[PDB]
């Protein structure tokens, strides 16, 4: 069993493990994801259609169970692996306590799965950055985002992925309760987020929806293209 | 079945009848008891067939390894040891009683007992099997200090003919051998070469 | 030992993984593979690398691999590499209809093999496989699919892709010629042709040096067929009348 | 022994079970559940060892919602049903065997209804009704005599009735009350209760 | 008892350049009947089916445990399986077992994919062969089979003669037996065709 | 199950019936019981069908191996030391009883192995349930160096006598006879019963048979 | 020819002609003890001559050997590096062993040096480890190929020779022995060991003194290995 | 313990330099050469020893498989008799699950698979040879070829070793599908002749011969007599 220590320290206390994985995020295509009042909206700059691919298996936006779902930033391969030990872990957490986990539950073992990666034997980094959103039982939105390596925080809104850093600075000027005070107004915030990184814009964005006691709902592409076309 | 074993100035007496059963059936009526270990090492197997067998075989082995190793003929207390080892560990599962005789330098014959459960004791003279029960009293009383390899071998031939007609588990012919250090002579006493004694008429 | 380790499943730097970025170079070195999905059916068209005149072609076919009753593959790369894989897809597939007493959906069978890939290129310390696929079939669920993997445990399904030599003009010519929606297997069978004719430079498609299978449903079977040499044949010659009517 | 029974007709499966959990002598609970929602459009009835009931079914759903939950589609009543009898012999020969007796009832989109009889050993078998417990040696009989492919829902809430008030007249143990439940193309409908 | 715990009766027979298999219907436990279409012949290739009899948890996982090893054999090999060589690969899986095997006795009828010559073979629960070139029975009545077929079997029949022969064996020996019957399923296998019927039999 | 060896002047005789019982009722009436091991070894089995085959099939099959390995003929001794290693592993589970035969560059050997693992190196040896009734010819007749045809009358004589003696055998008589460059392998030596003819005749006629659905699957 | 890539030149990893460098090593190893070894085989008899040097009077030269049996009928004589040496002979003891336990009769010559050759590969092809840096060469009898002289290497190659040799003057004792083997092979037992001793005396340019080499010989008559004593050495030496 | 890791990598421009350079070792082997004929197939290689010395019989490089497969090889000995092994164990287990001689086909895939783990596994070099099987099965020749990648090709004639290229090129001009073995095995030793170096004797080649009898090895009695036709 190969066993060696991939990930270790080096002199002034980093993990360059952990932050080549960041760089690959980064290097990522661009999520968003901002919390409403009753709505809980996930966006994602799609990098191309490509006019040959099935856009249904290239989605970034899962479901992790029927309250949560997530998207991703970073290596496809390792979202997929994430996605699915927390899908395992969401049925197994409601066999044994008969309740449907909450959404800071599946992200602190998301996070824990991907700290054990960084100080583990034999292994790399993940590398992919997650946003987690959904409504917890006593129906309070929730959103989440993990880092590769293993730290979580709450956010109000946030972006990953390449231009995060120009996408969060115009989330921060523009979020306020007046914007979030309907759900079309929050669906539009995350479009002209998105629009801000996203050349193209309307055509290049896949966005989806959460509602309370609600399953994930995708935007169609006809729907996304009138609230493209409301915001300008 | 009837294994003796007995010890004289110079080396060893073996003995031991022919007979395998399978109840009350005689599946064979020649069979070799003594099993030579080595050169001049010899085993009497009585017990289960497949159990004596098996042990018999992997000692050799054991023993043959050793000898190499060591540029010396073995001891016949080695030889001993390795049954002893085997049948203590084992005597759950293994059901074979083992008398060890043979010549080494350094001793002299000699003879050892390995019963059922894995003892060993060396012994002048050793008996076992499901007929050494009918003769420990003939032995007892005809066994005398500082016999001859020739006294040695009627003792013994005496001893298991008289096991053989008393059991029903022993019979066919008595397989002898004597080793000394010259070597290993192996003898085979049948028909009217066994020792008779007659019966009474009432 | 920590000096004679290649150190395989690292991130590099600039956050990379070079030993899948190598793998996916080593691809680009294998023959052509071109898969063209329409309403009738499905089919899968590669360029034969072994084309030497002593080779004996005994086998079922040289790239074409049936995964199942209802499922094929083509590979591209490190061909014992690919023999391994199509040995776990078998096994995937069957484990699947075991289990369930259904065949395996075909979207299930690409990711349960692309976790594989992807474990390699994760953790373990060996080099990861060298191999790309694609894949072709039928299910209840979604009808007539292909999906194409990577090394790097990525995947996703098209509606016409090539891998291996010349891919990316391949893939802008199939942009250009394909029709979404209006494809029947005639005309897929026809642009293969055209695509392959015109990847493959350095050759006139001499009907030797390319192996098409076609997947298609009749009378609620699938049938998974190879096409002859006769039909190949014939194939390029109708592409070669409508080329030279083309002037 | 708990009682469950199932009907299939032309476009519908009815299901009935009985809610009775006893101790040794006394009934502890008298509205159990013996129905798990294995999906949108499956329904699984389980009956057996105490433990093992609910440590069968309770893993079979988790496993048949991670399907659905992996793969954006539910799994089919037989694929559903073989995979509940995979599960089951395969741990039959093992050291911790499962004795619970099941009732697979869903419906599919293009198959239709389907009602699925197993036993303990773990012997699938497709039929269009079944019972299971002592009540099915002496409501079996019943089924047989009055019951056609082309049995409207109506008349099957009715054959119904006519197998549990059998039980109560025949049988010795006392069922007071039943758990009645119709799977249709519609989903997972709960009827009243047949109580006495 | 275990083997009777489920019931269930299989015969095959042999003819002119084709093969009979024969089962009955009945599925129950112990004297309660359950189920009369339950399906203990099973096709392994297009001339080429495997009935089953015993306890009827242990004919399914055989068959489907079959299925998955045959599967992957015809794929590796590119090629249809032989009659002998799937009566080898039973008699392997069967072994693998022989301390706590499988409740079942399989008997294999079929063409030779090649030179269609009739085959039919019997197996213990624990995987011994026997091939012969008359008939095979399996079952709780097996006694009641090898009185009909060693009576009514007759060298060189066509599959007219053939069908009779076999359904006449099937239908009085079940009707002698209490736990097997409830119909009877005959598959007639020729070169060209597949002929399966469903007997008119006793149901009680 | 009547199995039986004689080692005779040039070679070896093996001898064996056919027929194997499930319970009291003939099972098989023509099986082969004189197995395969090289080409110049071969051994007869008794006991439980399954066991024999396998256990014969496996050391068949390492004695190839050894053969290829080695580049020389396969030794009587070493088949059986091969087979009684393993059988005496199994502590008698696996109900084989064998009766081993064949000549190698020392000579004829003729072995008998348990299923304990037990052998027994004899000129003559039987096995099976008419076991008994074998030995009793054995004893009465047997010559040390016979001749091939002396040698193939006892050990007919001695098979057909646990034929007629026995319930568990019947049938046909094999045998086979191993020499230093010989090995005549005859299947049915001998046949001492035959089934009578049928004085009756019973063929169904068509349509004396009631069917109630039927589907024809042409098949291509 | 003698480029080289990565570490191949470190562990057992082909180089860029695939020559694995760490192997010819272990080959250039045997030369390190400065002893030489010849190997004759007649027409019944088969002799071994090794070198005997002893470099202080406080040494044991009981001890100090080179020729180890390794059954009653099976003879061998090592060459290079002794601890590595020592611990094939142990080797080769235990699969003789094996072998007899297994399959009832005593190894062939032939199949013993298989087992060490086949064991000997493994240290090649794995990187873990490094080959042993000794050659072994064996002697017996064959039940029917009469006497068998065999040579197994760090490399895992092995063969049969009429006659052969090892360390450091193998090449001058070939080129003696393919001269002397072109000739009649008659080859008496007296004229066997005579070869053998002639030949090491030659490449060596010594005298040899009765204590100053071992040999061992095997023949028909008396297929036991045996090591000649120092009397009987002298009297093949004065013969000579 | 062992190395854990891949000694195999994949270099910048997308090669098993490691697998290159064990075919490097496989090139400059010695000569081997295979024909299928129209009824058998044929197995030549040189088998040139350093001094009269060498035991010619003692060690065979044309080594049977089972009774019907022969197998010869081009590069190192020592890991050519572990692929030996390893081929008849295989055989050895297909004949036990299914009672039949494993097709040659099959004894080639499986072979292949063990190469292949040996370039992939973690602390192990890839097997320095490359081998040619021959099998007759279903009543028709088979001739497979085996690289140390763990790639299998399916020929009609084909040369392994030093000089390959050019053994190649006179197969080609020379090879006629209809033949005998015969003439197959006629052609295989010119073949040899066209680049051994040194005068041939049946003691310093290897020749054998699969056909519907099976596999055996000539007899250096045959070869003479082919060598004087
Ligand atoms: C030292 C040897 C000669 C062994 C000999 C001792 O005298 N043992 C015996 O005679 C004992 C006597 C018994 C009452 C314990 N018998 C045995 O060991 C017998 C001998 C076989 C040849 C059948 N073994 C035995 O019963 O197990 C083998 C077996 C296995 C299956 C069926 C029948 C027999
Ligand atoms: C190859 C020979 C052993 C054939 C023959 C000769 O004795 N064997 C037999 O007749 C024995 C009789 C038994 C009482 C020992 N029967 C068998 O071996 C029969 C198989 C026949 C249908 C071919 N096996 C059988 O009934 O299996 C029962 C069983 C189940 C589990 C373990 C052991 C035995």
């Amino acid at each position: 069993s190969y066993d060696r220590a991939i990930t270790v320290f080096s002199p002034d206390g980093h993990l360059f493990q952990v932050e080549y994985a960041q760089e690959a995020v980064k290097k990522g295509s661009t999520a968003v994801g901002v919390r409403g009042r009753d709505i809980v909206v996930l966006g994602v700059e799609k990098k191309s259609v490509a006019k040959l691919q099935d856009e249904r298996t290239v989605r970034k936006i899962c479901a992790l169970d029927d309250n949560v779902c997530m998207a991703f930033a970073g290596l496809t391969a390792d979202a997929r692996i994430v996605i699915n030990r927390a899908r395992v872990e969401c049925q197994s957490h409601r066999l044994t306590v008969e309740d449907p986990v909450t959404v800071e539950y599946i992200t602190r073992y998301i996070a824990s799965l991907k700290q054990r990666y960084t100080q583990s034997n034999g292994r790399r980094p993940f590398g992919i950055s997650a946003l987690i959103v959904g409504f917890d039982f006593d129906g309070t939105p929730r959103l989440y985002q993990t880092d590769p390596s293993g730290t979580y925080h709450a956010w109000k809104a946030n972006a990953i992925g390449r231009g995060a850093k120009s996408v969060r600075e115009f989330l921060e000027k523009n979020y306020t309760d007046e914007a979030i005070e309907t759900d079309d107004l929050t669906i539009k915030l995350v479009i002209k987020a998105l629009l801000e990184v996203v050349q193209s814009g309307g055509k290049n964005i896949e966005l989806a929806v959460m509602r309370r006691d609600q399953s994930l709902k995708i935007l169609n592409p006809e729907e996304i293209e009138k609230y493209v076309a409301e915001i300008e | 079945t009837t294994i003796m074993a007995v010890q004289f100035d110079g080396g060893v007496v073996l003995g031991a009848d022919s007979r395998t059963t399978t109840g009350s059936y005689i599946a064979n009526r020649v069979t070799d008891k003594l099993t030579p270990i080595h050169d001049r090492i010899f085993c009497c197997r009585s017990g289960s067939a497949a159990d004596t067998q098996a042990v018999a075989d992997a000692v050799t082995y054991q023993l043959g390894f050793h000898s190499i190793e060591l540029n010396e003929p073995p001891l016949v207390h080695t030889a001993a040891s390795l049954f002893k080892e085997m049948c203590y560990r084992y005597r759950e599962d293994l059901m074979a009683g083992i008398i060890i005789a043979g010549w080494d330098p350094q001793e002299g014959g000699q003879v050892y007992s390995v019963p059922m459960g894995g003892m060993m004791v060396r012994q002048s003279f050793a008996i076992g099997g499901s007929g050494s029960s009918y003769i420990y009293g003939y032995v007892d009383a005809t066994y005398r200090e500082g016999m001859t390899k020739e006294e040695c071998l009627q003792f013994t031939a005496n001893a298991l003919a008289l096991a053989m007609e008393r059991d029903g588990s022993s019979g066919g012919v008595i397989r002898l051998a004597a080793i000394a250090e010259s070597g290993v002579e192996r003898q085979v006493l049948l028909g009217d070469q066994i020792p008779k004694f007659a019966v009474a008429t009432l | 030992s920590r000096r004679y380790d290649s150190r395989t499943t690292i991130f590099s730097p600039e956050g990379r993984l070079y030993q899948v970025e190598y793998a996916m170079e080593a691809i680009g070195h294998a023959g052509t593979c071109l898969g063209i999905l329409a309403n009738d059916g499905v089919l899968l068209a590669a360029e034969r690398r072994n084309i030497h005149k002593l080779l004996d072609e005994v086998f079922f076919s040289e790239k074409i691999y049936k995964l199942n009753e209802d499922m094929a593959c083509s590979v591209a790369g490190i061909t014992s590499d690919a023999n391994v894989l199509t040995n776990e897809l078998r096994l995937i597939a069957q484990r699947y209809l075991l289990q369930y007493q259904e065949p395996i959906p075909c979207e299930q069978l690409v990711t349960a093999l692309c976790d594989i890939k992807q474990a390699y290129t994760q953790f373990g310390g060996k080099r990861p496989f060298g191999v790309s696929l694609l894949y072709i079939g039928w299910d209840k669920h979604y009808g007539f699919q292909l999906y194409q993997s990577d090394p790097s445990g990525n995947y996703g399904g098209w509606k016409a892709t090539c891998i291996g030599n010349n891919s990316a003009a391949a893939v802008s010519m199939l942009k250009q010629d394909y029709k979404e929606g209006e494809m029947t297997l005639k005309s897929a069978l026809a642009l293969a042709i055209k695509v392959l004719n015109k990847t493959m430079d350095v050759s006139k498609l001499s009907a030797e040096k390319v192996e098409i299978a076609t997947l298609t449903r009749e009378n609620g079977k699938t049938v998974i067929r190879v096409l002859k040499q006769k039909e190949v044949e014939q194939l390029i010659k109708k592409h070669e009348e409508e080329e030279a009517k083309a002037e | 022994m708990e009682y469950l029974i199932g009907i299939q007709g032309p476009d519908y499966v009815l299901v009935a079970s009985d809610r009775v959990a006893a101790s040794n002598i006394v009934q502890m609970k008298d509205d159990h559940d013996k129905m798990f929602k294995m999906s949108e459009k499956i329904l699984l009835l389980c009956v057996g060892e105490a433990g093992d009931t609910v440590q069968f079914a309770e893993y079979i759903q988790k496993n048949v919602q991670l399907y659905k939950m992996r793969n954006g589609y539910e799994l089919s009543p037989t694929a559903a049903a073989n995979f509940t009898r995979r599960n089951l012999a395969d741990c039959l020969r093992s050291r911790t065997p499962y004795h619970v007796n099941l009732l697979l009832a869903g419906y599919d989109e293009h198959e239709g209804p389907a009602l699925y009889y197993m036993d303990y050993l773990a012997a699938l078998a497709k039929a269009p009704f079944a019972a299971h417990g002592y009540g099915a040696f002496l409501t079996l009989s019943i089924l047989d005599r009055y019951y056609t492919p082309t049995i409207s829902r109506e008349r099957a809430v009715e054959l119904l009735r006519k197998c549990l008030e059998e039980l109560q007249k025949r049988f010795i143990l006392n069922l007071p009350t039943f758990s009645v439940r119709i799977i249709d193309k519609n989903g997972i409908h709960d009827l009243d209760n047949i109580s006495f | 008892s275990i083997m009777s715990y489920n019931g269930g009766a299989v015969m095959a027979m042999k003819g002119k350049n084709c093969v009979a298999i024969a089962a009955d219907r009945r599925f129950g436990i112990q004297a309660q009947m359950v189920t009369t279409d339950f399906q203990k012949i099973f096709p392994m290739g297009d001339r080429l089916y495997i009935g089953l009899a015993g306890l009827a948890t242990d004919v399914q996982t055989v068959a489907q445990r079959l299925k998955f090893r045959l599967n992957l054999y015809e794929l590796k090999e590119g090629r249809q399986i032989k009659p002998y060589t799937l009566m080898s690969m039973v008699a392997n899986l069967l072994y693998e077992k022989r301390f706590g095997p499988y409740y079942t006795e399989p008997v294999i009828a079929g063409l030779d994919p090649k030179t269609f010559k009739p085959f039919i073979c019997s197996l213990d629960l624990i995987g011994c062969p026997m091939v012969t070139d008359d008939f095979v029975v399996s079952g709780t009545c097996a006694e009641q089979m090898y009185g009909m077929c060693e009576s009514l079997w007759e060298p060189n029949m066509d599959p007219d003669h053939l069908f009779e022969t076999i359904s006449q064996a099937m239908l009085n020996a079940v009707d002698r037996d209490a736990v097997s019957g409830m119909g009877v399923i005959v598959h007639i296998i020729e070169k060209d065709k597949i002929t399966t019927r469903t007997l008119k039999a006793r149901m009680d | 199950t009547t199995i039986a060896g004689v080692v005779y002047k040039d070679g070896i005789v093996l001898g064996a019936d056919t027929r194997a019982t499930e319970g009291m009722v003939v099972a098989d009436k023509n099986c082969s019981k004189i197995h395969f091991i090289s080409p110049n070894i071969y051994c007869c089995g008794a006991g439980t069908a399954a066991d024999t085959d396998m256990t014969t099939q496996l050391i068949s099959s390492n004695l190839e191996l050894h053969s290829l390995s080695t580049g020389r003929l396969p030794r009587v001794v070493t088949a059986n030391r091969m087979l009684k290693q393993m059988l005496f592993r199994y502590q008698g589970y696996i109900g084989a009883a064998l009766v081993l035969g064949g000549v190698d560059v020392t000579g004829p050997h003729l072995y008998s192995i348990y299923p304990h693992g037990s052998t027994d190196k004899l000129p003559y040896v039987t096995m099976g349930s008419g076991s008994l009734a074998a030995m009793a010819v054995f004893e009465d007749k047997f010559r040390p160096d016979m001749e091939e045809e002396e040698a193939k009358n006892l050990v007919s004589e001695a098979i057909a006598a646990g034929i007629f003696n026995d319930l568990g055998s019947g049938s046909n008589i094999d045998l086979c006879v191993i020499s230093k460059n010989k090995l005549d392998f005859l299947r049915p030596y001998t046949v001492p019963n035959k089934k009578g003819t049928r004085l009756g005749r019973y063929r169904c006629e068509k349509g004396t048979t009631a069917v109630l659905t039927e589907k024809i699957t042409p098949l291509e | 020819r003698g480029s080289s890539a990565g570490f191949d030149r470190h562990i057992t990893i082909f180089s860029p002609e695939g020559r694995l460098y760490q192997v010819e090593y272990a080959f250039k190893a045997i030369n390190q003890g400065g002893l030489t070894s010849v190997a004759v085989r007649g027409k019944d008899c088969a002799v071994i001559v090794t070198q005997k040097k002893v470099p202080d009077k406080l040494l044991d030269s009981s001890t100090v050997t080179h020729l180890f049996k390794i059954t009653e009928n099976i003879g061998c004589v090592m060459t290079g590096m002794t601890a590595d040496s020592r611990s094939q002979v142990q080797r080769a003891r235990y699969e003789a062993a094996n072998w007899k336990y297994k399959y009832g009769y005593e190894i062939p010559v032939d199949m013993l040096c298989k087992r060490i050759a086949d064991i000997s590969q493994v240290y090649t092809q794995n990187a873990e480890m490094r080959p042993l840096g000794c050659c072994m060469i064996l002697i017996g009898i064959d039940e029917e190929q009469g006497p068998q002289v065999y040579k197994c290497d760090p490399a895992g190659y092995y063969c049969g020779f009429k006659a052969t040799a090892a360390g450091v003057k193998q090449t001058e004792s070939t080129s003696f022995l393919e001269k002397k083997v072109k000739k009649k092979f008659d080859w008496t037992f007296e004229q066997t060991v005579e070869t053998a001793i002639t030949c090491l005396s030659t490449v060596l340019s010594i005298d040899f003194k009765p204590s100053e080499i071992e040999v061992g010989v095997v023949t028909v008559e008396n297929p036991k290995f045996r090591i000649l004593t120092e009397a009987e050495i002298d009297a093949h030496l004065v013969a000579l | 313990r062992g190395y854990s890791f891949s000694l195999t990598t994949f270099s910048p421009s997308g090669k098993l330099v490691q697998i290159e350079y064990a075919l490097a070792a496989v090139a400059g082997g010695a000569p081997s050469v295979g024909i299928k004929a129209a009824n058998g197939v044929v197995l030549a290689t040189e088998k040139k020893q350093k001094s009269i010395l060498y035991d010619e019989r003692s060690v065979h490089k044309v080594e049977p498989i089972t009774k019907h497969i022969g197998l010869v090889y081009s590069g190192m000995g020592p890991d050519y008799r572990v692929l030996v092994h390893r081929a008849r164990k295989l055989a050895q287990q297909y004949y036990l699950v299914y009672q039949e001689p494993i097709p040659t086909a099959q004894l080639v895939q499986r072979v292949a698979s063990v190469m292949q783990e040996y370039t992939q596994s973690g602390g192990v070099r890839p097997f320095g040879v490359s081998l040619l099987i021959c099998g007759w099965n279903e009543g028709r020749p088979y001739l497979f070829q085996s690289d140390p990648s763990g790639a299998y090709f399916a020929w009609k004639a084909t040369a392994m070793g030093k000089n390959y290229v050019n053994g190649k090129t006179f197969l080609e001009k020379r090879y006629n599908e209809d033949l005998e073995l015969e003439d197959a095995i006629h052609t295989a030793i010119l073949t040899l002749k066209e680049s051994f170096e040194g005068q041939m004797t049946e003691d310093n080649i290897e020749v054998g011969i699969c056909n519907e009898a099976g596999f055996r090895r000539l007899t250096p009695t045959e070869v003479k007599d082919y060598l004087a036709a």
